[PDB]
């Protein structure tokens, strides 16, 4: 199938540059368009530009001129979007997006999974993890994920087969670092005798961490 | 450049019935008869899929209960009927003139009927204290309305300050919201009292130190 796949989360520095990259697959990469689009944290979208991967040629976003540079690889389907002097303004989700031609208003038809940019100075900090039982029909259990940066996390319990009942929270970030909570909703009869395990790994740190709810 | 505006920034409609979004252009995002007008959906953490293309074409697989109508600078996305899985943000945007553009969004979401929470407190755990620390958690889940409120109480007085808050997004299945809800103190202000009050507004949830 088409698929447009980027490359991973990145932390930088003010003032440092960044190159994020948009691998195609499943059609023939020279002959589509391929368009980045910035949005932030809790924004709308921007267009930033685009090419034309067959000659390279470029059409930019004049507010993005001097901000973004893109390119492309023919021979490994990858295109590249360049981002400099970057500042805070910067941090924001990058998609890659293909786009078709008149016939059909020249849409974007499939999207690369994006990409999170965080530029700041603070500093990386793995999560502390916390078990949370009932002080002690149904049992909800929680898992506290508290002061890391930078984004993300990802939660899940029991390496992921405990999928139904789970609610995983939005992180709130304080004073340079992020916390967030995971609850599960379990039937007593499966816990405590039966076992329930937070696990959580934070990339940026290459953290993973296990905790068991025991019973208080 | 082209301005999009959209109409309005949050909608909620009910299952079965009519969601119908607008988007008006600052100029003509037509030419030749062919418009340059698309429509996308965007769930959390998802990139914007598509909708309508050219003003009123299904894209592939999106089902006919989604239609555009409009030409011009006048433009509407019409669902109908509304589903459960239809909660998400909904953008138009052009790609008549560069730098192409889009609308601010609209947050459309799904009426249902009232649900309390169910609520739950949890102590801070052994581990947190161990470091000199002390977080309450509450979580406040599958209600509806989204507008909640929470209050904390310490030994039956109200607390504010230390607590903070987190919404999830309204559920796709059954149309419902949750939040949690984290007081933090210091281990030697946890250790100074005995009752913690979590209440939502009540459905009021309690431990004591102990």
């Amino acid at each position: 199938q088409v698929q447009l796949q980027q490359s991973g989360a990145e932390l930088v520095k003010p003032g440092a540059s960044v190159k994020i990259s948009c691998k195609a697959s499943g059609y023939a990469f020279s002959s589509y368009w391929v368009n980045w689009v910035k949005q932030r944290p809790g924004k709308g979208l921007e267009w930033i530009g685009q090419i034309y991967p067959g000659d390279g040629d470029t059409n930019y976003n004049g507010k993005f001129k001097g901000k973004a540079t893109l390119t492309a690889d023919k021979s490994s389907s990858t295109a590249y979007m360049q981002l400099s002097s970057l500042t805070s303004e910067d941090s924001a989700v990058y998609f890659c997006a293909r786009s078709r031609g008149y016939f059909y208003g020249s849409t974007y038809d499939s999207w690369g999974q994006g990409t999170t940019l965080t530029v700041s100075s603070a500093k990386t900090t793995p999560p502390s993890v916390y078990p949370l039982a009932p002080g002690s029909s149904m049992v909800t259990l929680g898992c506290l994920v508290k002061g890391y940066f930078p984004e993300p996390v990802t939660v899940t319990w029991n390496s992921g087969s405990l999928s139904s009942g789970v609610h995983t929270f939005p992180a709130v970030l304080q004073s340079d670092l992020y916390t967030l909570s995971s609850s599960v909703t379990v039937p007593s009869s499966t816990w405590p005798s039966e076992t329930v395990t937070c696990n959580v790994a934070h990339p940026a740190s290459s953290t993973k961490v296990d905790k068991k709810i025991v019973p208080r | 450049d082209i301005v999009l505006t959209q109409s309005p920034a949050s909608l909620a409609v009910s299952l079965g019935q009519r969601a119908t979004i607008s988007c008006r252009a600052s100029e003509s995002v037509d030419n030749y008869g062919i418009s340059f007008m698309n429509w996308f959906q965007q769930k959390p953490g998802q990139p914007p899929k598509l909708l309508i293309y050219a003003a009123s074409n299904q894209g592939s697989g999106v089902p006919a209960r989604f239609s555009g109508s409009g030409s011009g600078t006048d433009f509407s996305l019409n669902i109908h009927p509304m589903e459960e899985d239809d909660t998400a943000m909904y953008f138009c945007q052009q790609s008549k003139e560069v730098p192409w553009t889009f609308g601010g969004g609209t947050k459309l979401e799904i009426k249902r009927a009232d649900a309390a929470p169910t609520v739950s407190i949890f102590p801070p755990s052994s581990e947190q204290l161990t470091s000199g620390g002390a977080s309450v958690v509450c979580f406040l889940n599958n209600f509806y309305p989204k507008d909640i409120n929470v209050k904390w109480k310490i030994d039956g007085s109200e607390r504010q300050n230390g607590v903070l808050n987190s919404w999830t997004d309204q559920d796709s299945k059954d149309s419902t919201y949750s939040m949690s809800s984290t007081l933090t103190l210091t281990k030697d202000e946890y250790e100074r009292h005995n009752s913690y009050t979590c209440e939502a507004t009540p459905i009021v949830k309690s431990f004591n130190r102990n």
